[PDB]
This record gives C-alpha cells, sequence and structure tokens, in this order.
C-alpha cells in the first residue's frame, strides 16, 4: 500500500512539474517572438528617421 | 463580437472602398442614412463585424477614410452613402504625393500618420473583441502604396497579435500611363511580404482583360473595373458577414490558407462574368479567364484553395462537383497538403444574380504576376531612370536593390514548392 | 453514489453534449425545466440516474456537466435554447476569442487564461459528490480548443484528482466535414499529450458516422445534427450501465477491465445497431440475432477499419431493451461459426454481455426509428491502428515541408514537440503490432 501511494504521488509530481516546465518555456518562446517583431519594426523607424534626415542635408545646398 | 476595422487610403483605395460599403450595405439592408430596412434577421446577426451600432438604431461603418489629397474626400462624401461614414473619421493632408512612394512612406505620409492612428485607436478600443484590419489601396500610386504600407507597419506595432489583411490593386500599363508604378509596386511588396497575413492581389491587367475580352466593353472605365472588385470583395467577406455553419474568424481562415508566412498572396476569382448549373459554375470558377490576377493556374500548383458559393443550390451537388474538379485536376494540387480545398456556401446571393461563386487561390502561379512587375522594375533600375524623385526624399539606391532581390526571392520561393514532391 | 462528471470541450463537444443530455432527459422522463414527476425523493436520492443528475430542493434535476469553449457563439445557443433552464449559468463557460484551429492557442496562449476558472467550476461539482467515480470528456481532435485545451485540462485533472478515472469521447477528423488542413497536426499533438492521462478513449470517425447516416437513414447530405443524434445513441448505450440498474446490467467499469490489457491500449472500437429509418422499420422488427450480426459488419463501426484483417483482444456486447440471455447466446453461437473472429493467443475468446431492460428512446422529429431492442459492441481490435496510420501519414506529408508549422511556432511551441508527438504515435503503432503477434 505504501508503494501504491508512492506511485500515485510521483505520477502527480512528474505531471505537475512537466506541465509547469512546458508553460514556462512556451511563455519565453512567444515573448521572444514578439520582442523580435517589435525590435524589427523599431529598427525600421530608425531607417525612417535616417531617410528624413538625409533629405534635410541636401535641401541645404 | 468579432469586429473588423476598415481602412482605405489613396485615390484607388477610397473608390473601391466606397463600392465595397455600397454593395454590402445593400446586402445588409442599410440605406444611406444608416437605417435598417430588411426582411430577414440574418442580415443583422453579423452586422457588428463591419458596423457600429449607434444611438437611434443607426449603423455606422467601422471605416476610416485617408488620403494626402482633399479632392477624393469630398468625392466620397458626396457619392451614394456619403453621409453614413463618421465625419471625424475623415483624415486629410494638403499637398499630396504625386505618385511617389517615398512621399507616402517617409516624408508627407509620416506627417499625417499619427492623426490616422488616433482615429484607428479610438475605433479599436470600442471593439468588444477586435479580430483584425483590412486595407483597400493601390500599389502603383503614392498615397495608398507608400503611406498604406507605413500605416500597416505602425498598426503591426500597436496590434502585433491582430490579423492584417489587404486588398491591393496591382498596377498595369493597360490601365495607367504613369511610368514609375513598377517602382512603387516593388517597394510596396517588399513591405507586404513582411507585414500582412493575407493579400488579395487584384490585378488591373486582369480586370482590363476581363472587361475588354470577356465582357466586350471597348474603352473600359474605372467604374467598370471596380464593379468586378466589389463583387469579389463582397464574396470574400460573405464568410464573416453572414451566419453559415462555418464558425471562422480572420485568424482561423488565415491558418487554413497560409502554409508559409511569406506566401500569402492570393489569386481572386469570380463567376459568372456576364451581363447556370453548379457544374458550370465550378468549371468556370477554376478557369484562367475568370481570375482577377493575370496568371494561369495551369502554369503552377495550388497550395490552398477556397471556393465560396452564393445562392440556393444542391449542397450534395456542390460537394460532388468540387470533388470532381480535384480528381480531374489532381496534378495542379500539391500532394503534401492533403485536403487543401475548402468550400463554403451562403444561402444569400449578391444583388441581381441567382448564383455566383468567389475563388481564393494560393497558387505558385502568382509568380507570373511578380515576374511581370520585376521585369518592368529592372528595365528602369538598370537604367537608373527617374531615381531623383526618390533619392530627393532621402532614399538610398540599394533600398531599391533590396526590394528587388526580396521580390525575386519571393518568386523563387514559389518555384521551390511548385517543384517539391512528397516522396 | 458513484457520480460521473461530463466535460464538453469545444464546438463538437458542446453540440454533442446538447444531443446527449437531450437524450438523457427523454430516457429518464426529465422535462426541459429539470422537473421529473416520477422522482418522489425530492432534493436528493441514490437512484441510478443520480449518477448523472443532481437534485435541488425545488425538484430540479441538474446535469453534472460543464460546457467550455474559447468563443461564445456555440454555448450561447445553449444559454438561449430549449434546455437553458436545465443548467445553472456557472456550468456554461465561454472565452471571447477561439483557438483558430491551433493546438498551441488552445493549450498555451488562450487556454492559459481560462483553465483556472474551469477547474474551479469543476471543483464545485466534485464537492457535491459523495463518491465521485470519474470524468467523461467530450471533444474533437481537429479543433484548436477540442485538442489543445482538452490536453491542458486532462493534464490538470491528473494533478487535482490523481488517478481518478477519465474517459474520452473523441471526434476523429473526416474530410467530408473537416474544414481545416491542420487537423492532422492537432490530432497527433493531443493524442500524444493525453495518452498518459486517459484510461479509456472512444473514438468516433465522422466519415463512418457520415456514411451510416447516408446509407441507413437515406440522408443525401447529413448535418452535424444528424451525426450528433446518432452519436448520442452510442454514448447512451455505453453510459446506460451507469444510469440504469437491473439484474443483467454490467457496469461499464467491469467492461473496462476486459478492454484494456495494457495502459496504452485503451482505444475500443464501437459498433452500433440497428440504425434504421422509420420508413424501413415499419413492418420489419429486427430480432436479437439480426442486430448482433450487424455488430460484425464493418459498415456499422464508429471507426473505419477492418477487424477481419486484425486480431481481437476483447469483445463486449451491451444490449438494451427487449433482450434475454437465451437469444443472445444463440446468436453468438451462430456468429462464431460463420465469421472471422480471431483472438490473440494470450486472451480468452469469450464475449462479455450486458443487458439493460429500459428500451431505446428517440428524439422527437429525428430520423431514427424507435426500436424495441438495440446493441452496442465494444471490441479491442488491433485494426483500430489503421486510424492512427492514416492520420500519421497525413501528418508526415505536411511536416516534411514544415507546412503551417509557423502558426504553431508563433504561439510559443517548438519543433521538438512535433517530433516528440510523432514518435509517440510511431511507438503506439508499433505497440499495436506487438500485441497481435503470437507468443513463443
Ligand atoms: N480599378 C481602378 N483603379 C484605380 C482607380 N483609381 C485609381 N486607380 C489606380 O491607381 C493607380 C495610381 O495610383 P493613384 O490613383 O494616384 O492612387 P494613390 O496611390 O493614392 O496615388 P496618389 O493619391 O496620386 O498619390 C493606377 O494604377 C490606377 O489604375 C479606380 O477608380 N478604379
Ligand atoms: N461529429 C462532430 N464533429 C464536429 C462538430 N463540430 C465540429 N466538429 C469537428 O471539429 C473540427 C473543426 O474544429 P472545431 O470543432 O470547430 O474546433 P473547436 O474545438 O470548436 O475549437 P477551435 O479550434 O477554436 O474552433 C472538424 O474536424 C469537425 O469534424 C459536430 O457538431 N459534430
Ligand atoms: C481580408 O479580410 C477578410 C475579410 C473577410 C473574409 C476574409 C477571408 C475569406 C475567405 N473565404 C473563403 C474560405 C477560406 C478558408 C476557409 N476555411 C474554412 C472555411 C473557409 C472559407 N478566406 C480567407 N482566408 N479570408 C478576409
Ligand atoms: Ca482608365
Ligand atoms: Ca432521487
Ligand atoms: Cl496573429
Ligand atoms: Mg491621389
Ligand atoms: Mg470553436
Amino acid at each position: 500500500i505504501q508503494k501504491a501511494i508512492e506511485e500515485n504521488n510521483n505520477f502527480i509530481k512528474m505531471a505537475k512539474e512537466k506541465l509547469a516546465q512546458k508553460m514556462e518555456s512556451n511563455k519565453e518562446n512567444r515573448e521572444a517572438h514578439l520582442a523580435a517583431m517589435l525590435e524589427r519594426l523599431q529598427e525600421k523607424d530608425k531607417h525612417a528617421e535616417e531617410v528624413r534626415k538625409n533629405k534635410e542635408l541636401k535641401e541645404e545646398a | 463580437m468579432r469586429e473588423i476595422v476598415h481602412i482605405q487610403a489613396g485615390q484607388c483605395g477610397n473608390q473601391i472602398g466606397a463600392k465595397f460599403w455600397e454593395v454590402i450595405s445593400d446586402e445588409h439592408g442599410i440605406d444611406p442614412t444608416g437605417s435598417y430596412h430588411g426582411d430577414s434577421d440574418l442580415q443583422l446577426e453579423r452586422i457588428n463585424v463591419y458596423y457600429n451600432e449607434a444611438a437611434g438604431n443607426k449603423y455606422v461603418p467601422r471605416a476610416i477614410l485617408v488620403d494626402l489629397e482633399p479632392g477624393t474626400m469630398d468625392s466620397v462624401r458626396s457619392g451614394p452613402f456619403g453621409q453614413i461614414f463618421r465625419p471625424d473619421n475623415f483624415v486629410f493632408g494638403q499637398s499630396g504625393a504625386g505618385n511617389n512612394w517615398a512621399k507616402g512612406h517617409y516624408t508627407e505620409g509620416a506627417e499625417l500618420v499619427d492623426s490616422v492612428l488616433d482615429v484607428v485607436r479610438k475605433e479599436s478600443e470600442s471593439c468588444d473583441c477586435l479580430q483584425g484590419f483590412q486595407l483597400t489601396h493601390s500599389l502603383g500610386g503614392g498615397t495608398g502604396s507608400g503611406m498604406g504600407t507605413l500605416l500597416i507597419s505602425k498598426i503591426r506595432e500597436e496590434y502585433p497579435d491582430r490579423i492584417m489583411n489587404t486588398f491591393s490593386v496591382v498596377p498595369s500599363p493597360k490601365v495607367s500611363d504613369t511610368v514609375v508604378e513598377p517602382y512603387n509596386a516593388t517597394l510596396s511588396v517588399h513591405q507586404l511580404v513582411e507585414n500582412t497575413d493575407e493579400t488579395y492581389c487584384i490585378d488591373n491587367e486582369a480586370l482590363y482583360d476581363i472587361c475588354f475580352r470577356t465582357l466586350k466593353l471597348t474603352t473600359p472605365t474605372y467604374g467598370d473595373l471596380n464593379h468586378l472588385v466589389s463583387a469579389t470583395m463582397s464574396g470574400v467577406t460573405t464568410c464573416l458577414r453572414f451566419p453559415g455553419q462555418l464558425n471562422a474568424d480572420l485568424r482561423k481562415l488565415a491558418v487554413n490558407m497560409v502554409p508559409f508566412p511569406r506566401l500569402h498572396f492570393f489569386m481572386p476569382g469570380f463567376a459568372p462574368l456576364t451581363s447556370l448549373t453548379v457544374p458550370e459554375l465550378t468549371q468556370q470558377m477554376f478557369d484562367a479567364k475568370n481570375m482577377m490576377a493575370a496568371c494561369d493556374p495551369r502554369h503552377g500548383r495550388y497550395l490552398t484553395v477556397a471556393a465560396v458559393f452564393r445562392g440556393r443550390m444542391s449542397m450534395k451537388e456542390v460537394d460532388e462537383q468540387m470533388l470532381n474538379v480535384q480528381n480531374k485536376n489532381s496534378s495542379y494540387f500539391v500532394e503534401w497538403i492533403p485536403n487543401n480545398v475548402k468550400t463554403a456556401v451562403c444561402d444569400i446571393p449578391p444583388r441581381g444574380l441567382k448564383m455566383s461563386a468567389t475563388f481564393i487561390g494560393n497558387s505558385t502561379a502568382i509568380q507570373e504576376l511578380f515576374k511581370r512587375i520585376s521585369e518592368q522594375f529592372t528595365a528602369m533600375f538598370r537604367r537608373k531612370a527617374f531615381l531623383h524623385w526618390y533619392t530627393g526624399e532621402g532614399m538610398d539606391e540599394m533600398e531599391f536593390t533590396e526590394a528587388e532581390s526580396n521580390m525575386n526571392d519571393l518568386v523563387s520561393e514559389y518555384q521551390q514548392y511548385q517543384d517539391a514532391t512528397a516522396d | 453514489m458513484r457520480e460521473c462528471i461530463s466535460i464538453h470541450v469545444g464546438q463538437a463537444g458542446v453540440q454533442i453534449g446538447n444531443a446527449c443530455w437531450e437524450l438523457y432527459c427523454l430516457e429518464h422522463g426529465i422535462q426541459p425545466d429539470g422537473q421529473m414527476p416520477s422522482d418522489k425523493t425530492i432534493g436528493g436520492g441514490d437512484d441510478s440516474f443520480n449518477t448523472f443528475f443532481s437534485e435541488t430542493g425545488a425538484g430540479k434535476h441538474v446535469p453534472r456537466a460543464v460546457f467550455v469553449d474559447l468563443e461564445p457563439t456555440v454555448i450561447d445557443e445553449v444559454r438561449t435554447g430549449t434546455y437553458r433552464q436545465l443548467f445553472h449559468p456557472e456550468q456554461l463557460i465561454t472565452g471571447k476569442e477561439d483557438a483558430a484551429n491551433n493546438y498551441a492557442r488552445g493549450h498555451y496562449t488562450i487556454g492559459k487564461e481560462i483553465i483556472d476558472l474551469v477547474l474551479d467550476r469543476i471543483r464545485k461539482l466534485a464537492d457535491q459528490c459523495t463518491g465521485l467515480q470519474g470524468f467523461l470528456v467530450f471533444h474533437s481532435f481537429g479543433g484548436g480548443t477540442g485538442s489543445g485545451f482538452t490536453s491542458l485540462l486532462m493534464e490538470r485533472l491528473s494533478v487535482d484528482y490523481g488517478k481518478k478515472s477519465k474517459l474520452e469521447f473523441s471526434i476523429y477528423p473526416a474530410p467530408q466535414v473537416s474544414t481545416a488542413v491542420v487537423e492532422p497536426y492537432n490530432s497527433i499533438l493531443t493524442t500524444h499529450t493525453t495518452l498518459e492521462h486517459s484510461d479509456c478513449a472512444f473514438m468516433v470517425d465522422n466519415e463512418a458516422i457520415y456514411d451510416i447516416c447516408r446509407r441507413n437513414l437515406d440522408i443525401e447530405r447529413p448535418t452535424y445534427t444528424n451525426l450528433n443524434r446518432l452519436i448520442s445513441q452510442i454514448v447512451s448505450s455505453i453510459t446506460a450501465s451507469l444510469r440504469f440498474d437491473g439484474a443483467l446490467n454490467v457496469d461499464l467499469t467491469e467492461f473496462q477491465t476486459n478492454l484494456v490489457p495494457y495502459p496504452r491500449i485503451h482505444f475500443p472500437l464501437a459498433t452500433y445497431a440497428p440504425v434504421i429509418s422509420a420508413e424501413k422499420a415499419y413492418h420489419e422488427q429486427l430480432s436479437v440475432a439480426e442486430i448482433t450480426n450487424a455488430c460484425f459488419e464493418p459498415a456499422n463501426q464508429m471507426v473505419k477499419c477492418d477487424p477481419r484483417h486484425g486480431k481481437y483482444m476483447a469483445c463486449c456486447l451491451l444490449y438494451r431493451g427487449d433482450v434475454v440471455p437465451k437469444d443472445v447466446n444463440a446468436a453468438i453461437a451462430t456468429i462464431k461459426t460463420k465469421r472471422s473472429i480471431q483472438f490473440v493467443d494470450w486472451c480468452p475468446t469469450g464475449f462479455k454481455v450486458g443487458i439493460n431492460y429500459q428500451p431505446p428512446t428517440v428524439v422527437p422529429g429525428g430520423d431514427l426509428a424507435k426500436v424495441q431492442r438495440a446493441v452496442c459492441m465494444l471490441s479491442n481490435t488491433t485494426a483500430i491502428a489503421e486510424a492512427w496510420a492514416r492520420l500519421d501519414h497525413k501528418f508526415d506529408l505536411m511536416y516534411a515541408k514544415r507546412a503551417f508549422v509557423h502558426w504553431y511556432v508563433g504561439e510559443g511551441m517548438e519543433e521538438g514537440e512535433f517530433s516528440e508527438a510523432r514518435e509517440d504515435m510511431a511507438a503506439l503503432e508499433k505497440d499495436y503490432e506487438e500485441v497481435g503477434v503470437d507468443s513463443v
């Protein structure tokens, strides 16, 4: 009976951990995807501010 | 509860957008004043998708009207259904863009974009559960092309987890004399390859060939071309606007149609094209002559396809005929995506047609269109023609090279999956 | 005592639950308002039907069920439909945006926001039970919610209710009604994730149900209402042992002992008869022998596969209605002498039989004829692996090109979960092959 309790508890333990593991890795992965998406768009805005600044130097000619 | 926010930018964008709202307003029973005068409650079950319900049982399009020239803003305001749009949702500049992508994307459009995002933001906050955005615009001009892609990038910034789709009118010499359209189109595609989930390629070359050859209309006008566009856009949006037994939202439809993120450029199709039996409609809707993109589907392979039928017909016969076309044309469907053809049926047909069919195809033959644009592009870029218009706004010339290479990459990617095999 | 909690997940689960509980109410004489005039024990009792229904002091009989979906349109039809009064509002749970046929959204992105609420509402039902037996989970393989959220729920139920039993009713995708290219992906992902958490799963192939409706009911193009009403009959026959009692009634658990030799081999094949239209049924009453023979015609199976080209590990017959053992034993004898029924060498060839005397009921205005006797056969045959094989093949075709995989990766999943799940299916297909080999 002690063994039976031991197995039921371990099955619950392994399940609780593996689930928590999966849904921490998934949170990390989705955040890393959107973080890269925004950083790409923010890098676009730099090139946009640079294009505006390059027009401003030649109109001073 | 699944609201869509509509945006129309530029000359072309605002006209085909008006046609869209005219057609679906009639289908939903909405008059130019916003009052419902319908016979069936099915018109209203999904009215919220495109309309806000205001005080007084008035329905107001969830649309914003944008342009860098004020001319079109009055034209829209005076046409049929002019006063039903929210007046403060009209956003204007003074100068214009003169068919220059740089002006719409970097200088003049950037000046006005923030005020546009303000009206977008206030419309979205009043949505019970926003599903995404749709944009109507051309790629050959300056405002719809340049500023349209800029607006998409800014919306993708604030709403990165919402679907962004576009109805993009592709330029053609057969309809426009302006010469720098290949530049604007290539620059627009470079943005659309990255920042859209679905792009319906409405090709003016195909619309002309249809109006001239099939419809027998010598000297076609923009009104003739857009009448085809409104019929297509109405058919494409029928899946969301009417309560079929399809419980699909923009994301679910994109998930079923886009096997790879960059290959989201669709060939629209419509049938019949005249001014009919289910087998004839199905055979016509898969014909190259009925496609809104100047491409032959028999020159490529289908990654995914969606057929929408409208009218009262035998659902058994539709299933049999759809299976017939697949069986008899199995060579033109990739074998590594099983059951890649979807079918929807709406009991409600469009105005003045007992039966119609709308076709949405993700075919590798779309490369023919991009190759055409790439050819016109390189013909000039290797000659450095008219570059002063763009470098005068701050652009470097490799930015043209990057966009060109990205489109040639897109074409080659379509070719890779066209040549791919299962075993 | 020995209560069962039904959980209906996603569109398929909810709509099938609608048909099942509608049928239960008719079989037990429960009205749409929850009143049951024949129950004289007000507000409680230990009757057999109390395993699926609780009682209120006002005399209402409330299903021990929870309906869950990540979008509200389907459960909204329940909240305003004929049986709205049956369920307490807290039993109907809805999100606002669905899983868009994406397992990741149902398991991770969107499921994450509502899982705790669901478990708390399920806990409120369990606390009302004196001797809870287990759970009945209804869901589809193809839907993003039916696959992803169900997996999350099953994982969380194993934690909150240890090894308390959990049974599945799973909708296997069929192209005739499956409107989603990615349903093979979701199917393998969810089968892999729930395998360790399910004690017994009854798979229903929509193509099989589709053909049965077309062939035996002469419905040119069946609808989900046609399919579900038929599915309810199979579900009712399986659960009739728990809701009714008698001297020949065998508990489903006793059948389950025979049907699961190995924990992984817990997918019984269900066959049902008779499915007959009222036009045919007139002046043609079927005998015990006739319906029993139908149980071995593959055209009546819930899953398309060939038992003739596999081996049996168990054969259970659940009769309901006007049936007595004598006629059953006679029919079984004739069938044994005429049909291809080969058992594995390591299990006995006998047939376990149970009988319910309460006759079958049909929904008003349906297509099924009311019959005096019916039977559902539950068999553990290796042939069921054919369903895994077809599904795994479609998975391999798309995954070799990583088609549509970006939709899952975008929601936080890793390619490794795909290959991990596919490998589990490869082992499962190999396990079925192993069990069928002869000993040495
Ligand atoms: N079918 C159709 N095409 C149109 C219509 N109006 C403009 N176009 C297309 O629009 C393209 C040129 O772009 P513009 O009309 O200038 O629109 P835009 O992008 O806003 O450019 P600007 O406003 O001038 O800066 C051409 O290729 C035309 O074919 C129309 O009413 N119908
Ligand atoms: N038998 C049966 N199957 C159904 C029914 N409704 C949907 N399905 C199946 O479900 C799949 C489509 O996915 P859904 O059920 O809509 O997905 P969901 O579980 O509601 O969750 P989502 O992905 O958010 O839509 C298809 O394979 C259908 O065969 C039904 O009423 N009866
Ligand atoms: C750009 O804004 C919008 C607005 C409204 C609708 C759409 C739209 C429609 C559509 N219609 C046919 C279709 C395709 C896949 C399907 N899967 C199951 C049924 C089914 C039906 N397909 C897509 N992809 N988008 C896009
Ligand atoms: Ca013209
Ligand atoms: Ca009682
Ligand atoms: Cl998204
Ligand atoms: Mg203009
Ligand atoms: Mg759903």
